[PDB]
């Protein structure tokens, strides 16, 4: 059993709790220090590196890299996200969106959504790429009564200044939101876009131009 | 003084102690089984302990470079593959007023007095409050090559950045 090998690896000392496959766990045990954590087993080396670089970008929210065994393919990441009240599920964007779907005309959803775009704007301004920007790969952390967006599984992620790559990532996202087929899907994407633009429209005349380029490419990609 | 184990490695206990007012650094350094780590470059337990982990993982699953695990942790604590440099920047200096005393190996009593035999200085609790009096941020930023644009809200912010560096060995 693969679980057998994993278990033998971290010993009985570490409680695990399988969570996903094709392989991820939870554990309340910290790998070296005397609440809940994440273990990825498996490519990973990529994800680790990235997470390190991404952390260092001011403003950009991503999981803490806690430990990394590159020789066996283990990474312990911090645990982000909680459970929406009323059984609406784990607090990634999809679930948040389904939850508020019949009542989307609030600050909470729009400002939570602009924030999401702020993260992507950030990511792209620094010539980085997710390359799997699904609505399931954006988990929300509670900050008082606001929500704070973070990005996750940078397994298929890379560093790129190719404007096409930025358009694809946006497209993957806007596509995933359209996947649900909500009436309000169009707005979400507009709002995520606002927050994206907001970010570039900040970095000045440079920003506006580079922004204009990614904007046109994205439109093109949406067109293809 | 703390004895601790790493979850994945219960067979290995490790002892850390922190010292103030050390008057015989050079005496020690010159006449050197412990590792004497310069606490100007350690700021948290999260840092120290992650580097221990990495040490073990390295000896268990990859390769051991240095003579023992004490050395190897000094090596693993650093963000470099060059040994002599890690020893030099993370080991005690001749101007070392504080140090972290470390070793790998059950006798708490004999240790506490093997150490104080070596270190003409004043022992104090190995904990974060104490560690964050003696780390030198600018020095850390030098050694761990950190952008001045990187501006963490607190020590956790700093720590994280070093764990990252220690872990991507």
């Amino acid at each position: 059993e693969f679980i057998d090998k994993v278990s033998s690896y971290l010993t009985p000392d570490v409680d695990i709790a399988p969570i996903s496959q094709g392989i991820v766990f939870t554990t309340t045990t910290h790998p070296y220090l005397p609440q809940k954590y994440i273990i990825k087993y498996r490519r990973t080396l990529n994800e680790s590196r990235l997470l390190a670089k991404l952390y260092l970008i001011p403003g950009l929210c991503v999981p803490q890299l806690i430990a990394c065994d590159p020789y066996n393919g283990f990474i312990w990441l911090e645990f982000l996200g909680e459970d929406l009240p009323g059984g609406h599920g784990f607090s990634n964007l999809k679930n948040f969106l389904w939850m508020h779907d019949q009542d989307p005309y609030s600050d909470l959803v729009a400002t939570t959504l602009r924030k999401v775009g702020r993260q992507i704007g950030l990511l792209h301004w620094n010539d980085y790429c997710h390359g799997d920007l699904t609505s399931s790969n954006i988990v929300l952390v509670r900050d008082g009564a606001r929500w704070t967006p973070h990005l996750i599984d940078f397994g298929l992620g890379s560093v790129s200044n190719l404007v096409e790559d930025k358009g694809v990532d946006l497209y993957v996202l806007e596509r995933a939101i359209l996947s649900t087929h909500s009436k309000h899907a169009e707005k979400y994407n507009a709002w995520i876009m606002e927050g994206f633009e907001e970010v570039y429209r900040e970095q000045g005349a440079k920003g506006a131009k580079k922004l204009k380029e990614v904007t046109k490419r994205f439109e093109e990609v949406r067109l293809r | 003084m703390v004895v601790s184990i790493i979850p994945q490695f219960p067979d290995i206990k490790v002892s850390l102690a922190l010292f103030e007012q050390v008057k015989n650094a050079k005496e020690i350094r010159s006449k050197m089984s412990f590792a004497f780590i310069d606490p100007r470059l350690v700021c948290s337990g999260e840092q120290m302990y992650s580097a221990i982990y990495k040490t073990l993982i390295e000896v268990k699953y990859n390769k051991m470079r240095t003579r023992n695990l004490n050395s190897e942790c000094v090596l693993c604590l650093s963000p470099t593959s060059n040994i002599s440099d890690a020893f030099l920047k993370f080991g005690i200096k001749d101007d070392s007023s504080q140090l972290i005393c470390l070793k790998f190996h059950v006798d708490k009593e004999q240790l506490r007095t093997i150490m104080t035999s070596i270190v003409k200085g004043q022992e104090i609790e190995f904990n974060d409050d104490n560690l964050s009096r003696f780390y030198d941020e600018a020095l850390i930023r030098k050694i761990y090559k950190l952008s001045d644009d990187f501006k963490p809200q607190d020590v956790n912010g700093l720590s994280r950045a070093l764990v990252d560096a220690i872990q991507l060995r």
